[PDB]
RNA sequence: UAUGAGUAGCGCAAGAUAAGUGAGAAUCUUAUCCACCGUAAGACUAAGGUUUCCAGGGGAAGGCUCGUCCGCCCUGGGUUAGUCGGGACCUAAGGCGAGGCCGAAAGGCGUAGUCGAUGGACAACUGGUUGAUAUUCCAGUACUAGAUAUGAUCGUGAUGG
RNA sequence: AGCAGUAAGUACGCAUUGAUCCCUAGGUCUCCGAAUGGGGAAACCCAGCUGUUACUAGCAGUUAUUCAUGAGUGAAUACAUAGCUCAUGUAAAGGUAACGCAGAGAACUGAAACAUCUAAGUACCUGCAGGAAGAGAAAGUAAAAACGAUUUCGUAAGUAGCGGCGAGCGAACGCGAAGAAGGGCAAACCAAGAAGCUUGCUUCUUGGGGUUGUAGGACUGCAACGUGGACUUAAGCAUUAUAGUCGAAUAACCUGGGAAGGUUAAUCAAAGAGGGUAAUAAUCCCGUAGACAAAAUAGCGCUUAUACCUAGCAGUAUCCUGAGUAGGGCUGGACACGCGAAAUCCAGUUUGAAUCCGGGAGGACCAUCUCCCAACCCUAAAUACUCCUUAGUGACCGAUAGUGAACCAGUACCGUGAGGGAAAGGUGAAAAGAACCCCGAGAGGGGAGUGAAAUAGCACCUGAAACCGUGUGCCUACAAGAAGUUCGAGCCCGUUAAUGGGUGAGAGCGUGCCUUUUGUAGAAUGAACCGGCGAGUUACGUUAUGAUGCGAGGUUAAGUUGA
């Protein structure tokens, strides 16, 4: 439903990684007060944790592995 | 009177650290008893 | 099963021949709450979400065996399945044959 | 599971009353006296212990008895350095030891070298500070070493001596 | 079709659009560890270099050693050499279930002691290897026609033998079965080169030559056969693991908390294996029998030319054919072989041939005969054993068992260490886990209600046994008993309906049980009690006795077939 549309979108096409994961592998690689948020507290919506690390995630060794 | 065992950090060690039981090819041949056994831990 | 699903027969145990929609089966259960079959009742304390309690009118599940769904004219049996279109078509067996 | 047996012991020293606490106080807390140690039974510091510290709460067991108390239990905090101790220095005693030596083998020896502190090298010390950290947090004074910013000038001067 | 491992337990959420999940491949892979930039006690410290990107940073990689291969260097001392430096190659060090091989190698035992023997060349230890290893192609066995590498099993058979000839240890031959493959090289020579180029070289390099027993090759003759063997390459084919998919055949009544149980009937059929389901199912489900399915996945197998080296053959110019080699001496050892008549082989040490008219074996050895050709190398297969992967099977076993370990077991725990080494599963179908109310500081209880059941209440099925009880009919406070009988006053009660039982005053007569002993009651042992465990087997062989079968004829072993 959701996280296969906000997942499979994003980045398989083959720009690179000071090129096309600027906004992932340098931008919200600021996972900074999102986690600084978590223990923080005052957040209420849990799964942009694993879901953005692991879009990063999947931005690294796709993407950030593939050249 | 006196026991036995009052020992330090080097008595401790030194006879039963992983490089001195690993170093004369016995005794890492009996940590690999132990290994092949696989008690609690290995090196003490 | 495949996921139930509809009003679903009772045959053995302890309430005989009873139907009662479902959806909610889980199937690693094994065995299926069904509203209005196995009727559980739970005296509950007096606490958070039901500062009364006393009274659960939640069900229990039961067995696999003690499900029977019915095709849509209340006829059960066993679930002939994938047998006619694209990707699965459920039955049962001297049936209306609908799902 | 007896038994012995409700007996031995209750593990080397004296507390006392009043008041609180609680539900329940001898044994918890305070007050007030007494008492003891005092080249210690003080404080501070090795090894060690590995969080036992403190705060709050609780009392299943533990506390040799009780127990509201606790080194018991739950929860939470608590240890701060350019100068303090070590390492990024050196080295004894010793160990390991490429080279090499011999050895059924494994090995055991050992030159260079290598680590190895209890040693020898070297800058910070006063005051305050918590429930708890203080030479560490900060006021005041430093000094050591380096850096980049900047008028040298030929200067540095080694593993050698 | 829900997901949101363990599991409660929470939340944002997430998902038939295709999730969760399953499989396959790729990714990243903290540090230590062969552990390796250098040191270092395991979870460390300190680096150097190359770019990076910025900093008195960080990132990313390179930097252990040995070996091998090159390259350069170039001491005494001229070249050289040692030595040094760089580069390249995991090579390769290391972890290892069991089997193997090889070295090193005991003791205890037993021999009624024991020095010979045995145990056994076994325990251990070290190294070297693979899926198996070794193993192997007669310098063989044998003894007459006798075959033709090995290996395993049966046999021979404890037969031959050896042995303080004690105690023991111990064959081979031949046969039977499986399995059944041999092929290169040096040599001699021939050609090329280079060179002792000291010329004719007589050493090296390359390629032919051919691998031999009745000799064979070289020299003169002269034939192309697939080949793990004369290429165990590559290309297709086919199919298996590696995801799984479909997959038949039923209703009612009685009972109960519940039917699959009893009863009534019906079906199915490559599925009545097995397991769940509240209580025993073929027809409820998983499944099952069968029938399909995989891209990648690791393979196996078939066809193809290729992936390459071999043949026969007559004759015999001379050469070759495996030199410190056989042998001989001594010291060993293995071979059944313990020095012996001792074979035969392999060691140390010493001496040392012949070489085809040859040489060796035929259990000292000398002749005749039989066989073979060492002293060069490789060889599948049949075999050994499983940590492992499933497919599984049980006259296995049921929680002291079964793995030490059904349970967070090698756990707790002990010990510094090497090591050792525990205990424990079950509610109920389903937590439906006892709302509430009351006692109680709380726990815990008691009512209520829960459930088929609450003696069913969280270590919970079932619940003895020792122990403690509480009630109960009789008796005992003039008694000094293996604590009993037998009779029995008297009392009380009424039963696997029985010449009833529970008692029991009183009265007669009565030294517990076990091993040992000549004899124990014992002051001879030993036993706290209760429950559980807890000990004469089987493997192979012989003898005896029977049973059966056939009988001077009984008998198949190993093996093969097959469930």
């Amino acid at each position: 439903k959701l996280s296969e549309t906000k997942s499979l979108l994003k980045d398989l096409r083959a720009l690179s990684v000071e090129e096309l994961t600027t906004r992932e592998a340098e931008l919200k690689k600021e996972l900074f007060d999102l986690r600084f948020q978590a223990a923080a507290g005052r957040l209420e919506n849990t799964a942009k944790l694993d879901e953005v690390k692991k879009t990063i995630a999947r931005v690294k060794t796709v993407q950030a592995e593939l050249n | 009177m006196k026991r036995t065992y009052q020992p330090h950090k080097k008595s401790r060690k030194t006879t039963h650290g992983f490089r001195s039981r690993m170093a004369t090819k016995n005794g890492r041949r009996v940590l690999a008893a132990r290994r092949r056994k696989g008690r609690a831990s290995l090196t003490v | 099963f495949v996921k139930t699903g509809d009003t679903v027969k009772v045959i053995a145990g302890k309430d005989r021949g009873t139907t009662g929609k479902v959806i909610k089966a889980l199937p690693k259960v094994n065995k299926v709450v069904v509203e209005g079959v196995a009727i559980m009742k739970k005296h509950q304390k007096p606490n958070s979400e039901n500062p009364s309690g006393a009274i659960l009118e939640i069900e229990a599940p039961i067995h696999v065996s003690n499900v029977q769904v019915l095709d849509k004219n209340g006829v059960a049996g066993r679930v002939g399945y994938k047998v006619v279109d694209d990707k699965k078509v459920r039955f049962n067996k001297k049936s209306g044959e609908i799902l």
